[PDB]
DNA sequence: GGATCCGCGGCAGATCTGGCCTG
DNA sequence: GGCCAGATCTGCCGCGGATCC
């Protein structure tokens, strides 16, 4: 899988024509406010990822978007478009419109932005909603389980928030429910912790690792029953799926009380390796890699360590304000990009 | 006020008092001079 | 011929020990919030309009919360309804 | 000694 | 204003003597997990500031108390101060004997930058208004007074509203009469404000730099609560008042959470930090301390140049990052050590 | 082109940590 | 010792953007 050539048009600040990677490694060098970042996610959006509001993209004082990206498989080349405006996204491939669910079933790509260090440092609610839309990204029936979930859950509390009533068929569903989420999590998780502590035994020295706590772990019917009086008494349900913790250690110790930055960013960046390589072996290739911002607060080491990492893969792309050495460079000035 | 400085300084060292209590106190030295004087001369 | 209003008798007490002044004393049975649910009618605001007879003024000795300066702003509203010159301690 | 400073001081003022 | 010493005992990771910065520009470098980020907590917890980790993971493994001591000069003169963290709970000896931590309040202290304004500044609405909130609740205690009253008054307000119903007139009234005062201070604060913030960006950058603030009920709290009785009605919740305003920067006219880079980001940041260093040392006279973490990471050669130039005509300021700066004195940290060669 | 659905920013209400006054 | 101030956590509602017939 190659990205053999990348257009656009009236997309944020970019004043491009064209652009052509090399195979292998490459990298970025740009002062402030010069466009690496805009180039980085309008290639991410042209392969069909994630994002700024979708009104936000377009250049000032204009209405109308183009993005067009040709990749050449192993099977065979295909061709992408994209249209942005007021009426919203038109992706037609190869010439036939079609909708986004087609494209996620296409490898894509992997953006790793200072954004993921939130995953790591930030509440309860944030790291549950990451480990929720990381497995969501390698499954189907968790979208449907989690949304039949969510609106059971939402019925049962409804009904007993407002006085009392007979409460047997919510008990059930909410129970048939959590029964599949949990076990299903537990597998994801059995298999993906070895990958991370491999590959961040390669990036670093310390071991990292990841513990799961389930309040219902061997039933939710029985765990609602031991629990009557109070839910009663406080009018919500107390157990589930939905209120499980997750935490990432470093040497047997929690990571948001602990850890420095250098740490965070290094395990941000392993758990993002981990996802790449997991999907490489899932899909059948690997997808193509994006480091923003690669090495800024890390020391000699740690940056010799990442380099010497991301030299063994079949294509990446590396930007930041100091151009590694031994690789191709190319320089961004004031939207533009040229090359040697 | 420059007068003042040397007796706030004086009155910082001991414990007890905070910066802003010295400065308090010089205040409610510098018109009671009746009782200042015999202050000075309470124990010499 | 002065009359007060007072949260409880122990204000009542704390009030009437100092001796500033003597003069009718009146009681209500607390403050007015709706958190817990003490409406007008849970208070005895009843009694109080039996004997407005014979008065030419009336102080509201009422506490520093938010609810005493709620329950002082509707009795003012009340009385002055009604018609009688109000005042309140500083 | 810093008592002495103090009783020089006081003369001042 | 001037520090002159600081000693420690079992905190965090650190494990050293004494230090002793001298008068004017310093440095700190070190490579990473070795303690700047400790020891410049550890200086702002003991000059008396609020530290954002919690009070039980601020000791060793294995031990369960700490000690920190410093000694800093004013204008007025030497003292000392001194915290036993512990089990109990922190405790304060200014000169020898227990002090209530409201007290150190009134002494000038020391003000500390780290990524969390950075953080802030491209958050949602909630997070920019309680950083005004904090901001402005630094200068005056009647601020509190009357935030605490008005978040009172709306919970009672609120709680009548939703069901039944009893007499509203006087919780409306009592209610407009902290937010007319409320959005007087905010208004006076922020006129004084501007200009000073606007000035210190214009030496950091090249575009300009402002604030807005829109207000629900400009003309007054009881005429716009007469006019949306209806909303309230089909709603249940109060709809109009300061507790709802937003606050917003801007760059060149257009809002900084939406078309912003990283590194401009961080300069209003700093340049936020600056202004407030700056009113605090006119107001209490004497300029406190300051406190930079990270200083040059994520910016180019001429945004490092133009703020090292700054910062060198400060009183006195530490700077701590992977990289010394060229011509200023720099020290030297290595797992938990500091020697000064 | 109309209409049901899915996902996320924004806000109010309940819990909980650490400092304080009265005695 | 006992009451309050202020930050963190959880669930519900209205709004924007993708999909269908
Ligand atoms: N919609 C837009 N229309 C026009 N110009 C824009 C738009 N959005 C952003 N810009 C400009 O592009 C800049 C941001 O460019 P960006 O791609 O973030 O730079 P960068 O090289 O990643 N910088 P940095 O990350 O700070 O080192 C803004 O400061 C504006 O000058
Ligand atoms: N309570 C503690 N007891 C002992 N060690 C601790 C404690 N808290 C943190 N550490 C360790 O102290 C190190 C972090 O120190 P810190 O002051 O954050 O480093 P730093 O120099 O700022 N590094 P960086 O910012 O990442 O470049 C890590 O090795 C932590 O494991
Ligand atoms: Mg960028
Ligand atoms: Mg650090």
């Amino acid at each position: 899988m190659r990205l053999l050539l990348f257009r656009q048009r009236n997309f944020r600040n970019l004043a491009l024509e064209a652009y052509r990677p090399p195979p292998g490694l490459s990298a970025l060098v740009g002062a402030n406010a010069q466009g690496k970042t805009s180039l980085l996610l309008g290639i991410h959006l042209a392969l069909g990822g994630e994002v700024l509001g979708l009104a936000d993209l377009v250049r000032f004082g204009e209405e109308e978007a183009w993005l067009h990206a040709e990749v050449e498989t192993e099977l065979g080349a295909y061709r992408l478009e994209h249209r942005l405006g007021p009426g919203g996204r038109e992706v037609l491939l190869n010439g036939k419109r079609v909708s986004l669910r087609t494209l996620w079933e296409l490898p894509g790509s992997v953006l790793v932005s200072p954004l993921d260090l939130e995953a790591v440092l930030g509440p309860k609610e944030e790291r549950r909603a990451y480990l929720d839309r990381l497995i969501a990204r390698f499954s189907r029936r968790y979208a449907a389980l989690l949304s039949a979930y969510e609106k059971a859950l939402r019925q049962r509390n409804a009904l007993l928030k407002a006085g009392g009533e007979g409460l047997s068929a919510w008990d059930r569903e909410l129970a048939r429910y959590g029964d599949e989420i949990v076990a299903l999590r537990r597998r994801f998780l059995r298999r993906f912790a070895p990958i991370l502590r491999e590959v961040h035994a390669a990036l670093a020295a310390k071991e990292a690792g990841l513990r799961l706590e389930e309040t219902a772990g061997e039933g939710v019917l029985r765990a609602l029953e031991a629990s009557r009086a109070e839910e009663r008494e406080r009018g919500q349900t107390l157990v589930g799926p939905h209120r499980d913790d997750l935490v990432f250690l470093l040497e047997g110790r929690p990571a948001h009380r602990f850890a420095s930055r250098g740490e965070a960013k290094t395990l941000a960046l392993a758990l993002r390796l981990a996802e790449h390589r997991l999907l490489g072996e899932h899909h059948g290739e690997p997808p193509l890699l994006l480091v923003d911002e690669w090495g800024e607060e890390l020391d000699e080491a740690r940056r010799r360590a990442v380099l010497a990492y991301a030299q063994a893969l079949p294509q990446a792309i590396l930007a930041g304000l100091e151009a590694p050495p031994g690789v191709p460079v190319c320089s961004v000035v004031r939207g533009v990009v040229l090359c040697p | 006020p420059e007068s003042l400085l040397k007796l706030t300084r004086a009155l910082s060292r001991l414990p007890g008092i905070g910066p802003k209590t010295a400065q308090r106190l010089a205040l409610h030295l510098a018109f009671h001079k009746e009782e200042a004087e015999a202050l000075a001369e309470a124990l010499e | 011929s002065l009359l007060a209003v007072v949260e409880s008798v122990a204000d009542l007490y704390a009030l009437e020990r100092s001796g500033e002044f003597r003069g009718l004393y009146h009681v209500l049975g607390g403050a007015l919030n709706p958190l817990e649910g003490i409406g007008p009618k849970e208070l005895n605001l009843e009694g109080l309009f039996r004997r407005l007879e014979g008065v030419e003024e009336v102080v509201l000795a009422t506490s520093m919360t938010v609810e005493g300066e709620a329950t002082a702003l509707y009795l003012a509203e009340e009385l002055k309804k009604r018609g009688v010159r109000v005042t309140r301690p500083a | 000694e810093e008592a002495e400073a103090l009783a020089e001081a006081l003369e001042g003022i």
